[PDB]
C-alpha cells in the first residue's frame, strides 16, 4: 500500500528544487571524484545535459519495455522507468551508460515485479547480435546489484494506473453525472503518458497522478467534476483539503505543461560527447 | 566492516544465516548471504527484499539492514532464536491454553497486517514463525509471498508446504485470496493443539485424502462452485471426525475457531481480521505475555 | 489480563474506502469483471480487485511531502 510505502517516506520530494539539488551534487559528485584522481575538462557533461539524455534514455526504455517480444504488463514499464528516474536522480549518467541501466532497470523490473522471463528471451528481445545479447546480458548482471544497491533496497514502485483504475470505477459508482468514463480512459491515458515522460513520479502521489489525469481528460472534453471533489470525496467541508489537492493537481498539469522533449540534434551531440567520456575514463 | 559474525546459524536451500552483531548499536541480528546461472540475483531473495522492505509490524520479522558485493547479497533481519517448530516439538514445555492463545493471536495479528497490505505469506508453517527472547512471534520468510488482488495476475498453486496446504491450492487453484494463509493457520493452531502435524499428506493426492477424512469431503453446499477447479478429482465420501474428537480439549470457543480456520469454501474461511474479532480470544484465558512464553532451552 | 480486539487504524492519507462486504450493495461491484466460477473456487470474489483499486485510488490523495 502506497501510504505505508518507501516510496512515500524516502522517493517522495517536496520539490523540483530539491530534485535539481539530487542532479546536481550527483553531476558535481562525479565531476570532482574525476578532477581529484588525476579540472574543468568540457568532456564533462552538465546536471541539464544528463537530463536531456536522461529524458533521450527514458524515452528509449519506454520502446524498448513496449516492444518486448512477451508482452510487457504496464506495471513492469511503469516500475522500470521509475527505476531509471531513480537511479539517475542520485547517480550521474557519466558514471553509467544510460542503455545499460536502461536495460538493467528493465531487467530489475521484470523481476521485482512477478513477469516472469528467462534471461535468453530479455537479451532476445534487443537488436543485436547473438554476442552482443550475451555482453549485454553480462553487463545487466554486472549492473544489477548496483541498481538495487542506488535504489536504497526500496524495489516497490507504485504506479498510477491501480490507482486510476480505482478513481475509474468510484466514478462509475457515486458519480452518476458523468456517464461513459471509458472516454476519459482513453484521453487520460494519453495525459498519463505526458506526465509520466515528466518528473512527477517523484513529486506526487500516484492516487493525485491519476486523479489529475482523469480530470484533465475530463476538462478536456467539457465535462467538469468538481462535484466529484467537493461531494462523493467529502472535499465540501475540509476546503483547506480541497485547494491543497487543486494546488497538487494544478502544478503537476503545469509540470506537464512545461516539459520539453529532448531535441533531435542536441541529443546526438550529448551521445557522442557520452560515449567519449565513456570511453576515455 | 559494519557486521561480525557471531554463530553459524545455518543454511537454507538458498541462504547461509550466521548470528550477528553490529558495531554501531551491539544489537544481535541475523544476516542472511545468498549464494549464486546467468540469472543474476536470485528472485527469492528479491522477493525477501522487496516485501519487508514496505512492511513494519511487531509480528513481522523486518530486514533492519540489506547489502552485498559482486554478484551476491546479504539481509539483515532481527535475530530470532527459536521458531515456532521447536518450541512445539519439545516434549518438557508444555503448551497452556493461554500459550496457544498468544501465539494464534501474534500469528493472526502479523497476518492481518500483511493482509490488510494485500500480500499473501504464501507459505506458513510452524517452521517459518520464529520468534524472540522477548516472546514476540514473527512471520519469518517470504521468499514465496505474492499480493492477490489484482486479476490480471494467474499465481501459482504449488506453493505453500504441503501439511499445511489449503484443498484449493492442492485441486490447483491459480486465483486464491487469504483463505491459503488461513488454512495454513487452522493447521498451525491444530498442531499446537496436538503438538504433532494435523494432516501430514505424502502427496497432493494423500494429503487431500487425508483433509477429507479429517473433516469430511465437501459437499457443495459447504464449497459451492467446487468442481470447477483445474486439478479436482471426486473423492469417496468421508464422513470427517468431529472437531470436539480431534482436539478433545479445546474449548467450545475455540472449536469455532477451529471451524472457521478449516471452512472448505476459501470464501466463508474466516479471515485474520473477523478471526480476531472472535470469543476465543476475548474469553477468560487471556493469552500469555510475552515473557511468560515458554523458551526451549539448548 | 484479558484481550480486546482493536481494529489496527492504519491513517490512509485520503477519503475513506467502504467496507469489503458493503461493497456489493453500494454499486461498486458492477463495475468490476465477474469473477469467474472457477475463480470463485478459490478466494477470489470481484470484490478484492474493486477493494484493491479501490485503496489504491484512495492511498494518498491528502499528501504531499
Ligand atoms: N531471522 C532469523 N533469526 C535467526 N535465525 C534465523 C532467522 N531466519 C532464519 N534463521 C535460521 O536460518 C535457517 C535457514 O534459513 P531459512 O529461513 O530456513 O531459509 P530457507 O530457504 O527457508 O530454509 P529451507 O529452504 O526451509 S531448508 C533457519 O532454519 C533458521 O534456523
Ligand atoms: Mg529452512
Amino acid at each position: 500500500m502506497y501510504h505505508n510505502s518507501s516510496q512515500k517516506r524516502h522517493w517522495t520530494f517536496s520539490s523540483e528544487e530539491q530534485l535539481a539539488r539530487l542532479r546536481a551534487d550527483a553531476n558535481r559528485k562525479f565531476r570532482c571524484k574525476a578532477v581529484a584522481n588525476g579540472p574543468n575538462d568540457p568532456v564533462f557533461l552538465e546536471p541539464h545535459e544528463e537530463m536531456t539524455l536522461c529524458k533521450y534514455y527514458e524515452k528509449r526504455l519506454l520502446e524498448f519495455c513496449s516492444v518486448f517480444k512477451p508482452a510487457m504488463p504496464r506495471s513492469v514499464v511503469g516500475t522500470a522507468c521509475m527505476y531509471f528516474k531513480r537511479f539517475y536522480l542520485n547517480n550521474s549518467v557519466m558514471e553509467y551508460h544510460p542503455r545499460i541501466i536502461m536495460l538493467t532497470c528493465a531487467f530489475l523490473a521484470c523481476k521485482v515485479d512477478e513477469f516472469n522471463v528467462s534471461s535468453p528471451q530479455f537479451v532476445g528481445n534487443l537488436r543485436e547480435s547473438p554476442l552482443g545479447q550475451e555482453k549485454a546480458l553480462e553487463q545487466i548482471l554486472e549492473y544489477e546489484l548496483l541498481l538495487i544497491q542506488q535504489l536504497n533496497f526500496h524495489l516497490i514502485v507504485h504506479n498510477p494506473y491501480r490507482p486510476f483504475e480505482g478513481f475509474l470505477i468510484d466514478l462509475k459508482t457515486r458519480y452518476p453525472i458523468l456517464e461513459n468514463p471509458e472516454i476519459l480512459r482513453k484521453t487520460a491515458d494519453d495525459f498519463l503518458n505526458r506526465i509520466a515522460l515528466t518528473d512527477a513520479y517523484l513529486l506526487y502521489t500516484p492516487s493525485q497522478i491519476a486523479l489529475t489525469a482523469i480530470l484533465s481528460s475530463a476538462s478536456r472534453a467539457g465535462i467538469t467534476m468538481e462535484s466529484y471533489l467537493s461531494e462523493s470525496l467529502m472535499l465540501k467541508e475540509n476546503r483547506t483539503c480541497l485547494s491543497q489537492l487543486l494546488d497538487i493537481m494544478k502544478s503537476m498539469r503545469n509540470l506537464v505543461k512545461k516539459y520539453e522533449p529532448p531535441r533531435s540534434e542536441e541529443v546526438a551531440v550529448l551521445k557522442q560527447k557520452l560515449e567519449r567520456c565513456h570511453s576515455a575514463e | 566492516k559494519r557486521y561480525e559474525k557471531l554463530d553459524f546459524l545455518g543454511e537454507g536451500q538458498f541462504a547461509t544465516v550466521y548470528k550477528a552483531r553490529d558495531k554501531n548499536t551491539n544489537q544481535i541480528v541475523a544476516i542472511k548471504k545468498i549464494k549464486l546461472a546467468k540469472d543474476g540475483i536470485n528472485r527469492t531473495a528479491l522477493r525477501e527484499i522487496k516485501l519487508l522492505q514496505e512492511l513494519s509490524h511487531p509480528n513481522i520479522i523486518g530486514l533492519l539492514d540489506a547489502f552485498g558485493h559482486k554478484s551476491n547479497i546479504s539481509l539483515v533481519f532481527d535475530f530470532m532464536e527459536t521458531d515456532l517448530e521447536v518450541i512445539i516439538k519439545d516434549n518438557s514445555l508444555v503448551l497452556t491454553p493461554s500459550h496457544i492463545k498468544a501465539y494464534m493471536l501474534m500469528t493472526l495479528q502479523g497476518l492481518e497486517y500483511l493482509h490488510q497490505h494485500w500480500i499473501l505469506h504464501r507459505d506458513l508453517k510452524p517452521n517459518n514463525l520464529l520468534l524472540d527472547e522477548n516472546g514476540v512471534l514473527k512471520l519469518a520468510d517470504f521468499g514465496l509471498a505474492k499480493s492477490f488482488g489484482s486479476p490480471n495476475r494467474a499465481y501459482t498453486h504449488q506453493v505453500v508446504t504441503r501439511w499445511y496446504r489449503a484443498p484449493e491450492l492442492l485441486f490447483g487453484a491459480r486465483m486464491y485470496g487469504v483463505g491459503v494463509d488461513m488454512w495454513a493457520v487452522g493447521c498451525i493452531l491444530a498442531e499446537l493443539l496436538l503438538r504433532v502435524p494435523f494432516l501430514p499428506g505424502d502427496s497432493d493426492l494423500d494429503q487431500l485424502t487425508r483433509i477429507f477424512e479429517t473433516l469430511g469431503t465437501p459437499t457443495e453446499e459447504q464449497w459451492p462452485d467446487m468442481c470447477s477447479l483445474p486439478d479436482y478429482v471426486t473423492f469417496k465420501s468421508f464422513p470427517g471426525i468431529p472437531l470436539h474428537h480431534i482436539f478433545s480439549a479445546a474449548g467450545d470457543d475455540l472449536l469455532d475457531l477451529i471451524q472457521g480456520l478449516f471452512l472448505f469454501n476459501p470464501c466463508a474461511r474466516i479471515t485474520a481480521t473477523q478471526a480476531l474479532k472472535m470469543k476465543y480470544f476475548s474469553n477468560r484465558p487471556g493469552p500469555t505475555p510475552g515473557c511468560q512464553l515458554p523458551r526451549p532451552n539448548c | 489480563a484479558l484481550y480486546e480486539y482493536q481494529p489496527l487504524q492504519i491513517e490512509t492519507y485520503g477519503p475513506h474506502v467502504p467496507e469489503l462486504e458493503m461493497l456489493g450493495r453500494l454499486g461498486y461491484l458492477n463495475h468490476v469483471r465477474a469473477a469467474s466460477p472457477q475463480d470463485l473456487a478459490g478466494g477470489y470474489t470481484s470484490s478484492l480487485a474493486c477493494h484493491r483499486a479501490l485503496q489504491d485510488a484512495f492511498s494518498g490523495l491528502f499528501w504531499q511531502p
